[PDB]
């Protein structure tokens, strides 16, 4: 019965990713005075199925210079970690209830970068190597600021339990107390998912395909699914962290609906941002994170440590 | 025998054609934005202060329930 719940989690996430591809194509089309996919099925509803079937019936190729074991392992790690990131999310009940869900998600996210690094290195191609080094640089840019932002935001929660965030936001959204931290966290999640304007690792205009240039067919499709699932998961986590939906214990479907609309709005916000802006230079990203985000993050960490003590508003549950 | 016909501008001329830059100002002052942000922060702080004090009281209550049940 628990495996039934695991499947009822993972399979709809894959379907949502498949249709998120179509939603991206149509939204960016309409912001560009065109329509996007509207022929393969009504309103292009059959386009993701055709894309998946084409990709998994196409020949995959092993590069002659590639290291085979890491080459095969990296997409597996990417997709498995993308699926694993969803298990502690309370919607409103989590599949796995953890005392430390936020830090677990932090550790798994930190581990996810090695899929990109190892695919880029094992491809044994110059562009993939450049992509992997850009991924190293991106992680060095965003990791510390993202973690300290999580610390400062969760100081008002009282613990690292994800389900406590619902109780913390029973009357007001956390954003109304930490909106500068919310903006910096939003930019940090944009950088963390390798999304425009921080889509440096793929670097299509500059590096052709970057880290995944060697990959073809089914293995390539798994990298795509992992990236899009990570986007949806990050937006859902942001919705839980900063936009608290009211939860009725006798009617959880209301919370589920409210959650889904908020995470869809945040995903569409990413899509809009991609449609709107040019690309950063990957040294400029690190300068932005280390010279502007980090000082404000340290100052706001100090402020959010001091504030509950000053106002006698320390949360419960040591 | 008829008049010469050619693609010509209409008698008089053409309506004026705009070419200059047009980027309207379309914004609030800095003070207004900063004041809105600070007011939102203060409102959130006060609300969360009340809510967390109530949560501390509730936690003390259930801790006392535990203490009563322990023997
Ligand atoms: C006790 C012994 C320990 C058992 C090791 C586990 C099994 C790995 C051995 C099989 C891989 C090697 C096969 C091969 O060489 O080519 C295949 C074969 C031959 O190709 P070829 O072109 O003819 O020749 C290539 C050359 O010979 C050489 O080509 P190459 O450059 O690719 O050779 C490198 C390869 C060659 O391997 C070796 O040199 C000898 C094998 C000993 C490796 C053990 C070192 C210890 C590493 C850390 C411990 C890992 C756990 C081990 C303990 C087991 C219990 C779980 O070494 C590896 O890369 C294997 C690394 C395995 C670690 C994977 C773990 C994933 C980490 C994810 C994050 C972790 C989270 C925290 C936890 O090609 C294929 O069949 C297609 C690819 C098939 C590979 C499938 C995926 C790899 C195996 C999965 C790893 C197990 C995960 C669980
Ligand atoms: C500026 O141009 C560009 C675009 O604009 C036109 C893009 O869209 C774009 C993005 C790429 C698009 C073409 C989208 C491609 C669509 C995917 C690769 C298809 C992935 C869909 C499947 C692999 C998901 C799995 C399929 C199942 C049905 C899901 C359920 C799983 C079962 C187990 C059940 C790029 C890169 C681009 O460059
Ligand atoms: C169907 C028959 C099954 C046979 C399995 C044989 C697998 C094999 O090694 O063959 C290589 C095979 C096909 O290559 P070819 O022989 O050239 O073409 C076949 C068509 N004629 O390549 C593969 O598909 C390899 C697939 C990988 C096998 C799965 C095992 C890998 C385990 C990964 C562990 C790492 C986990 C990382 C994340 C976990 C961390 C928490
Ligand atoms: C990979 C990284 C492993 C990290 C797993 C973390 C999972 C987790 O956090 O769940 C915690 C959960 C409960 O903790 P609490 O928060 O205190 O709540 C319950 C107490 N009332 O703890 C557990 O259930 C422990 C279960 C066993 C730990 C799992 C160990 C996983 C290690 C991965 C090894 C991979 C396989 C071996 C080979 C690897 C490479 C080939």
């Amino acid at each position: 019965m628990f495996m039934i719940n695991i499947l009822s989690l993972i399979i709809p996430i894959l379907l949502a990713v498949a249709f998120l591809t179509l939603v991206e194509r149509k939204v960016l089309g309409y912001m560009q005075l065109r329509k996007g996919p509207n022929v393969v099925g009504p309103y292009g509803l059959l386009q993701p199925i055709a894309d998946a079937l084409k990709l998994f019936t196409k020949e995959p190729l092993r590069p002659a210079t590639s290291s085979i074991s890491m080459f095969i392992i990296a997409p597996i790690l990417a997709l498995s970690l993308a699926l694993t990131m969803w298990v502690p999310l309370p919607m409103p009940y989590p599949l796995i209830n953890m005392n430390l869900g936020v830090l677990f998600m932090l550790a798994m996210s930190s581990l996810a970068v090695y899929s990109i690094l190892w695919s880029g290195w094992a491809s044994n191609s110059k562009y993939a190597l450049i992509g992997a080094l850009r991924a190293v640089a991106q992680t060095i840019s965003y990791e510390v600021t993202l973690a300290i932002i999580l610390l400062s935001v969760l100081l008002m929660n009282g613990s690292y339990t994800l389900s406590t965030l619902i109780t913390t936001q029973e009357h007001i959204w956390m954003i109304f107390t930490s909106w500068p931290l919310a903006m910096m966290w939003f930019i940090s999640t944009l950088a963390e998912t390798n999304r425009a304007p921080f889509d440096l690792t793929e670097g299509e205009s500059e590096l052709v395909s970057g880290f995944n240039v060697e990959y073809a067919a089914g293995p390539f499709a798994m990298f795509f699914m992992a990236e899009y699932a990570n986007i949806i998961m990050m937006n859902a986590f942001t919705a839980i962290l900063f936009l608290g939906a009211s939860h009725d214990p006798h009617t959880p479907e209301l919370y589920t609906i409210n959650f889904v609309l908020k995470t869809l709005a945040l995903t569409i916000t990413f899509l809009w941002i991609r449609a709107s802006y040019p690309r950063f230079r990957y040294d400029q990203l690190m300068h932005l994170l280390w010279k502007s985000f980090l000082p404000l993050t340290l100052a706001l960490c100090m402020w959010h440590i001091s504030l509950p003590i000053m106002t006698a508003s320390i949360p419960p549950q040591s | 025998a008829s008049k010469v016909k050619q693609d010509m501008p209409p008698p008089g001329g053409y309506g004026p054609i705009d070419y200059k830059r047009n980027l309207p100002r379309r914004g609030l002052s800095g003070y207004s934005m900063f004041a809105v942000g600070i007011g939102t922060l203060l409102f959130g702080y006060w609300s969360m202060m009340k809510w967390n004090r109530e949560r501390r009281r509730l936690q003390i209550e259930d801790f006392e329930a535990r203490i009563a049940l322990m023997p």
